[PDB]
RNA sequence: AGAACCUUACCUGGUCUUGACAUCCACGGAAGUUUUCAGAGAUGAGAAUGUGCCUUCGGGAACCGUGAGACAGGUGCUGCAUGGCUGUCGUCAGCUCGUGUUGUGAAAUGUUGGGUUAAGUCCCGCAACGAGCGCAACCCUUAUCCUUUGUUGCCAGCGGUCCGGCCGGGAACUCAAAGGAGACUGCCAGUGAUAAACUGGAGGAAGGUGGGGAUGACGUCAAGUCAUCAUGGCCCUUACGACCAGGGCUACACACGUGCUACAAUGGCGCAUACAAAGAGAAGCGACCUCGCGAGAGCAAGCGGACCUCAUAAAGUGCGUCGUAGUCCGGAUUGGAGUCUGCAACUCGACUCCAUGAAGUCGGAAUCGCUAGUAAUCGUGGAUCAGAAUGCCACGGUGAAUACGU
C-alpha cells in the first residue's frame, strides 16, 4: 500500500522481499536451552552472536 | 458571494453580478419568503393597479393608502389620504410596521 | 523513496479528496505512536515528515514544569534552561532520537491510522452534505436488520439508522428492500451511525403530505398540526390562505387518491384530515371528527375542554382504547374529557351545589346569594377575592359595600384556609412557629404537625416519649429541640 | 466523378427459359484443366485429361449438370400512397411553448415600444415572468509567438569541398508535426438616459464576429427522385425477365442555356533566364541514357512514398523582331503521314507532324458575376479513368476600380 511504499524512504528496503513471515516452530515439549552451536560456511559474514 | 468571478471567465464573471442586480433590486427583497402573502400594504393603488387586482383573485386581504385620483373599489380595508409627499411616507410606514411587531409577539 | 512520499500524497489526496496536511498530521502521531512502543520507559515522543522529500525526523520531547512526577517526559524549568536561556514552565524540551526504521510493522500502523482518517473525514463530508437535508424524505436500501435497529445505504458511503422506535409496529425489513423515512436528525459523533430516519414520527406524515399534494409543497396550504398513533391513526390539520380552495379536499384528493397513497406508505395507516380554525373550541370540533359533538366548555385556567355527546356517538369520540380522543389532544394541545350531554349536566350541578357549599361556608351567606354568584359565573374563593370591582358591581343587588364585605371575607377565608393547611402541614405556619427549634428542618416540622405539634409551645410540652416514633429524630435529637423549645418559651 | 464494346435501362435481329442471380428437394456427375470447333457471337455438338477431402466406406460438406416445381426477377406505372435524401425562400432573423393575464370567443399579450447591433444581439421600459428551436459562442483552416522532437526537412556560425547541404557536423532557422500563449470592447477619450452601445487613440501579428468555412429554426412549393437503395399497392412471369453480335445515346432546316478560343501591339513568334503551392502514385507514377523533327518506343534507377517520380510552371523580365494588316492576328474546317491505349478508333478517342486556311476587325433590345489578395488574367494538380476535358472540384502566381447614397 502507499504506507508499505513508503518503506523505501526510510527504511530503503525495495519492497521487503515480496512476503513476510518468520519461521516459528511447533509444540508439545517444554525444556531449557543449554547450548548453542553456530557453524558458518566460510566467507559468510559473521553475525554478532556468531 | 464565494465565487462567479474566480470560478470561471471573466466575461461571465462580470455578466453574472448584472443577473444577481437586475434580480436583487426587483426580487431580491421577498426571497426569504415561501408560500403566498397574507396581507399587501400598498403605497398606491393607482399605477399599481396590477398589484391590488393580483391579490383579489387569490382573495388575500389587501391595504392601501389610496388618493383622491385612486380607485377604492380594489383595495379591501381602503385608507384615505395624501401618499405623494416625501413627509407623508415618514408618518406612513414607521407606524404600520410596528402593528407588525406587536403581531410578532 | 523520495519522490515516492509525493507519489502516495498526491495519489490518496485526489482519491479521497482529503487535504495532504490532515494525512501527514496522522501518519506523524501514528509514528510517535509506534516510537513510544519501542521503548520500555513512557516517553513524549513527535514525528516531523518533511513535505517534499518524505524524510521524517524524530524527537523525544520534555514538558517544562516546576516539580517532576515523571523524569520520562517531564523536565525542571532550571535543567530544561541549561538547554535553552528562552524556555518558560508549559514548553517542550526537544531531543533528537533514531527514528524508527520503516518495518511492515510501522506500515501497518500508518495504513490504519490513514484508514481512521480517510473515515473520519468521509464521516465530516456526510453529515456536512446531509445537514441541508434535515427533515426531508430519503431513500435508503436496507443494509442490515438488527434487533434494535435497521442500518440504511443511502449511497456514496453515507449509512443511516432507523431505531426500532422510529419503525412502525408492522414493518419488515429485509436486507436489500428499499425504505422511505424523514431524516431527522443529523449527528456528528466520531462512532456510530450519523443519520437518524424516522418513520413513526409526525415529520414522516408532514413531508409524505408535501409530496403527494402539490398545494402543500407550494405554501397554499399549510399544516398547522399533526398528530400520530404510529401505523393505526393519525390525524392532520390544513389551513389555507387561498377561499378558493378546499384543504381538505385537495389533501383528500379524487376519490381519496392522495390520503391513501400516504396512507399505503405508512403500512395502512388511517389518516384523518381536518380543518384548521383560529377559535380553540371550533378547531376541537373538527378534531373529533368522525364523531359529532353536541357542547363544549373550556375551562381556560386548566387548560381543559369537556365535551358532550350523544349516548350513541361516546363509544366514536373516544374511540378504540381512546385513540380518537387523545389524537385530538394531541393535536389541539388541549385536555379533553368526552362524556354525555346528561353527565355534563351532572358534573356541572356538582359543581354548583360544590361551589355553593364552599362560598356558604366560608363567606358567610345564604344558599340564595351563593347560587346567585354561581350563575353569574363565580366558582372559586380566588376568583371572588380578585376580580375588578366592576365585574361583581354588575351583579343584579350587589352594592359597593357589600362587594368589599365580599371580597374582605372571600381574602380572610383563603388565608384561613392557608393557615390551616400551613399548621396541618410545613408551609408557614408550623414552618416558623414549630420550626423555631434550632435544628427543625421543614420536612421535620412537618412530620411534627402531622402529629398536632403545630407551634413552638406544643414542642416545649412534648416528651421526647411522645415524639420517639418520627422517622430521622433519635431521642437525644428530639430532647434538643424539645429543650429549645422550652428555652425559647420558658425562659426567653 | 467522364456513352467506341462494356456501360445501357433503347432499336433491328439472332437465342433462352425454375431461368442472368438466391434459398430448398430429388438422382447422376468431384471440381478443375486443355483442345476441335457450328455460328457474327450466344448457346450448342463434342474430344482429352483430372476424379480432391471426410470414411457415418449402405453418404454429408465444396461444386457442376438434369427434373419438378413453391418462386426468383422488373431501370415496368404511380414521387400527390411513402421512407430516406435533397433543392429553395435564407445563414434571412425570425418560429413557438409553459403558466399567469385580457377578451364571450377566434386569438392577443410575451416577441410591443425607446435605443443599438451582423443578428426577438444585448440594455432599459412594459401585465408579463421564464423556457425551447434558431443568432452567437464551442469545432476545422489561415493570421504572429514560445515550448517539445529533428528524419527522407534546413544551413546561420564551424573544417573538407567531384565546391551539389555533397560530406563531417550543428539545433537556433525555414519546415514539420503535437500542446499552449494570444483579441475578451480587456485599457483610454468623447458620445450615449450613472444603460447598452457607437466613433476615434494606445499597445498589438491580428481590433471591434481578424479572414474564410462547416453549421441551414417551425415550416413553404401536397417542389425533385419509384432510375442509388428501401417500400404499400398495381402489373408482366415462354414475359415488360434473360443472353449475344451490331447499331444509337454523338443523329440535324432551326432556337435557347453554359463554357472555351479569339478578334491582336499592356500583342504574336524566336532566343536567354526568375519565381510556386497542392495533390497523386503499385496488373501504378516512371527517371537516366538511347532511336525519334513530333506524338512516342527500347533498356531500365528509385519509389508500395517529406527521400523517388509525374515535374524542366505560366505570364514576368532582358533582347531580337514584325509594323494596324485579315497578317509572323485567329486559328474552325479540310487532305495526306503517322503515336499510344484497347479484342476494336468506320459510324464514334485523344494526340502529333507536314499542308490548309474560315468567320471574326470589340458585338443591337436585353441580361449576369464581383466590395479584396476580391474582379480579372496566368499556369498546375486531382477525382472520374483501359482510353477520353475547354466541364466540375482544389491550388498557388500576378494583382485592380468604385461604393455620393436609399
Amino acid at each position: 500500500t502507499p504506507e508499505e511504499k513508503l518503506l523505501r524512504a526510510i527504511f530503503g528496503e525495495k519492497a521487503s522481499d515480496v512476503k513476510d513471515s518468520s519461521l516459528r516452530v511447533p509444540n508439545g515439549v517444554s525444556g531449557t536451552v543449554i547450548d548453542v552451536q553456530v557453524f558458518t560456511r566460510d566467507g559468510v559474514e559473521k553475525d554478532k552472536r556468531a | 458571494q464565494d465565487g462567479t468571478f474566480d470560478k470561471l471567465t471573466k466575461k461571465e464573471a462580470l455578466m453574472r453580478t448584472r443577473e444577481l442586480e437586475k434580480l436583487e433590486n426587483s426580487l431580491g427583497g421577498i426571497k426569504d419568503m415561501g408560500g403566498l402573502p397574507d396581507a399587501l400594504f400598498v403605497i398606491d393603488a393607482d399605477h399599481e393597479h396590477i398589484a391590488i387586482k393580483e391579490a383579489n383573485n387569490l382573495g388575500i386581504p389587501v391595504f392601501a393608502i389610496v388618493d383622491t385620483n385612486s380607485d377604492p373599489d380594489g383595495v379591501d380595508f381602503v385608507i384615505p389620504g395624501n401618499d405623494d409627499a416625501i413627509r407623508a411616507v415618514t408618518l406612513y410606514l414607521g407606524a404600520v410596521a410596528a402593528t407588525v411587531r406587536e403581531g410578532r409577539s | 523513496m523520495n519522490k515516492e512520499i509525493l507519489a502516495v500524497v498526491e495519489a490518496v489526496s485526489n482519491e479521497k479528496a482529503l487535504p495532504r496536511e490532515k494525512i501527514f498530521e496522522a501518519l506523524e502521531s501514528a509514528l510517535a505512536t509506534a516510537t513510544k512502543k519501542k521503548y520500555e520507559q513512557e516517553i513524549d515522543v513527535r514525528v516531523q515528515i518533511d513535505r517534499k522529500s518524505g524524510d521524517f525526523d524524530t524527537f523525544r520531547r520534555w514538558l517544562v514544569v516546576d516539580e517532576v512526577t515523571q523524569p520520562t517526559k517531564e523536565i525542571t524549568l532550571e535543567a530544561a534552561r541549561y538547554e535553552d536561556e528562552s524556555l518558560n514552565l508549559g514548553d517542550y524540551v526537544e531531543d533528537q532520537i533514531e527514528s524508527v526504521t520503516f518495518d511492515r510493522i510501522t506500515t501497518q500502523t500508518a495504513k490504519q491510522v490513514i484508514v481512521q482518517k480517510v473515515r473520519e473525514a468521509e464521516r465530516a463530508m456526510v453529515v456536512d452534505q446531509f445537514r441541508e437535508h434535515e427533515g426531508e424524505i430519503i431513500t435508503g436500501v436496507v443494509k442490515k436488520v438488527n434487533r434494535d435497529n435497521i442500518s440504511l445505504d443511502l449511497g456514496n458511503n453515507a449509512e443511516a439508522v432507523i431505531l426500532r422506535e422510529d419503525m412502525l409496529p408492522r414493518e419488515n425489513f429485509r436486507p436489500g428492500d428499499r425504505v422511505r423515512g424523514v431524516l431527522y436528525s443529523v449527528r456528528p459523533e466520531a462512532r456510530g451511525a450519523q443519520l437518524f430516519v424516522t418513520r413513526s414520527k409526525p415529520e414522516m406524515l408532514i413531508e409524505l403530505f408535501r409530496i403527494e399534494v402539490p398545494e402543500i409543497g407550494e405554501e397554499v396550504i399549510e399544516i398547522k398540526a399533526a398528530a400520530r398513533d404510529p401505523g393505526s391513526r393519525a390525524k392532520i390539520a390544513v389551513k389555507t390562505n387561498d377561499k378558493r380552495i378546499d384543504p381538505v379536499g385537495a389533501c383528500v384528493g379524487m376519490r381519496g387518491a392522495r390520503v391513501q397513497a400516504v396512507s399505503t406508505e405508512l403500512g395502512g395507516e388511517r389518516i384523518d384530515i381536518v380543518l384548521w380554525d383560529d377559535n380553540p373550541a371550533q378547531f376541537v370540533i373538527n378534531a373529533m371528527a368522525p364523531a359529532d359533538v353536541a357542547s363544549i366548555v373550556v375551562d381556560e385556567d386548566k387548560h381543559t375542554m369537556d365535551i358532550a355527546v350523544e349516548a350513541g356517538n361516546l363509544a366514536q369520540a373516544i374511540g378504540r382504547n381512546g385513540q380518537n380522543v387523545r389524537l385530538a389532544s394531541q393535536l389541539s394541545g388541549w385536555e379533553l374529557n368526552v362524556m354525555t350531554v346528561d353527565d355534563l349536566q351532572a358534573k356541572h350541578q356538582a359543581e354548583a351545589h360544590a361551589a355553593i357549599d364552599t362560598f356558604t361556608k366560608y363567606l358567610d351567606i345564604d344558599e340564595d346569594f351563593a347560587t346567585v354568584l354561581v350563575e353569574e359565573g363565580f366558582s372559586t374563593l380566588e376568583e371572588l377575592a380578585y376580580v375588578p370591582m366592576k365585574e361583581l358591581l354588575e351583579i343584579e343587588g350587589l352594592d359597593e359595600p357589600t362587594v368589599e364585605a365580599l371580597r374582605e371575607r372571600a381574602k380572610n377565608a383563603l388565608a384561613t384556609i392557608a393557615q390551616a393547611q400551613e399548621e396541618s402541614l410545613g408551609d408557614n405556619k408550623p414552618a416558623d412557629d414549630l420550626l423555631n427549634l434550632e435544628g427543625v428542618d421543614r420536612d421535620l416540622a412537618f412530620k411534627l404537625a402531622a402529629r398536632g405539634v403545630c407551634t413552638l409551645e406544643d414542642l416545649a410540652e412534648q416528651g421526647i416519649d411522645d415524639l420517639a416514633d418520627i422517622e430521622g429524630l433519635t431521642d437525644e435529637k428530639a430532647g434538643a429541640l424539645i429543650m429549645a423549645a422550652r428555652n425559647i418559651c420558658w425562659f426567653g
